[PDB]
């Protein structure tokens, strides 16, 4: 590791420093290096990792799906050969994409999920476990094409059965969880009426608990809320 | 697409 | 280079690829490997290449401010010490930064400049020696800052002289290069009455031949016309 | 800041 010889907590000021600046490589490397020293991560410390990759790999996902997108047209009926670029540069960024997943995959199995044992932390590695194999199933085409949806699905279900047992209904963590597995429902496993249950079931179970909450707790959680009601209108 | 966090 | 082994033209479908991706790293990798292959650049393929290189310069710019102005927050009377951390990745930001300008400067000194003899392509490269040498200017405080600021002036100028021999006053390149230089002069040289009069002796004599220009090429022309102004509004 | 191409 690179940054192997910088301080825990100066890796952590760093990742904060590159947040305001944009530079969400940089962020990411700060976060791996924070996490390689073996210390569990506080609450803040996961957010600022999960921020990190999810603006990395969000990138990448955009620039596939534009690269994508030219590739099927170039591929269509009528259109003017052009070589093996397309595909070779889609490839390229598919490549990459996938080794940022198989990177945040491995911090997770090493070792923070195994050392997780609060609800808040483990529901959280988990959904990120979800969320990273859900990526590679976004480009994956191959003999392990199930394989990978269903350690998404997998990763996703445990994560589910914890936050039922553990969280309230409007934990913001819980909900985000539901929201982006009703996600994979819809678009990964071909499970729209499943993504529309669930979505519907979180946000009515959610409203049902807003009365017990401060002000600011309220805030957070109608911030989700509003997404889950988003992706209902999209799909019904 | 659809919202995702 | 590691683009050695692809073709030229491949190169140049990858930067604009590329480009549709947002992916401006990679764009500016794909043209620096078509500038190596040796060949002069056509008109289109000198603006793929700027575009590459001012994205990805900029974003870096942009993120060497945000640092320094932290920095510089950290070093007033009544703050609290932090550490070497905020001038460490200001440092990093800024070598990554000057990497990027000395890797322009490098194409353009080996060898698009000495092969460059008509005004369109030699006023576009000299352009982009002054924009390079003036975004080491930004960064620059030791010993060499002034040969830094002279070496963008010199090139400017010569451009300028150029130029004005061999373009009319709304060719877009000349326009460009004197919004550039004029604000070089106001942001570099401690020079806002020199700005000033060239953005305005530019505009003015641009004014003059839009009547003998095309529909599309007044579009092209008063475009960067309105920069101009834009400066001379943000300055008077 | 100013205005550059
Ligand atoms: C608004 C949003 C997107 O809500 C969710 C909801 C559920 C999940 Cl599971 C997730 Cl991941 C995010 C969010 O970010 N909430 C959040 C919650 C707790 C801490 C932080 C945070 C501490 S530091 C930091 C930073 N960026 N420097 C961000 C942020
Ligand atoms: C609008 C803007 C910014 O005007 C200027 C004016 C002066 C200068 Cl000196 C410069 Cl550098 C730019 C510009 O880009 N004009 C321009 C002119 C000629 C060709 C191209 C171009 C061919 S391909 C391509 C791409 N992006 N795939 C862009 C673009």
């Amino acid at each position: 590791g690179a940054m192997g010889s910088m301080e825990r907590a100066s890796l952590i000021q760093k990742a904060k420093l590159a947040e305001q600046a944009e530079r969400y490589e940089d962020m990411a490397a700060f976060m791996k290096g924070a996490v390689e020293k073996g210390e569990e991560l506080s609450c803040e410390e996961r957010n600022l990792l999960s921020v990190a990759y999810k603006n990395v790999v969000g990138g990448q996902r955009a620039a596939w799906r534009v690269l994508s997108s030219i590739e099927q047209k170039s591929n269509e009926e009528g259109s003017e050969e052009k070589g093996p670029e397309v595909r070779e540069y889609r490839e390229k960024v598919e490549t990459e994409l996938q080794g940022v997943c198989d990177t945040v995959l491995g911090l997770l199995d090493s070792h923070l999920i195994k050392e997780a044992g609060d609800a808040e932390s483990r529901v959280f590695y988990l959904k990120m476990k979800g969320d990273y194999y859900r990526y590679l199933a976004e480009v994956a085409t191959g003999d392990d094409k199930k394989r990978i949806i269903d350690s998404a699905r997998s990763a996703y279900q445990e994560a589910m059965d914890i936050s039922k047992k553990e969280m309230p209904p409007t934990n913001p963590i819980r909900l985000g969880l539901a929201l982006n597995f009703s996600v994979f429902h819809y678009e990964i496993a071909n499970s729209p009426e499943e993504a529309i249950s669930l979505a519907k079931t979180t946000f009515d179970e959610a409203m049902a608990d807003l009365h017990t909450l401060s002000e600011d707790s309220y805030k957070d959680s109608t911030l989700i809320m509003q997404l889950l009601r988003d992706n209902l209108t999209l799909w019904t | 697409f659809p919202a995702t966090v």
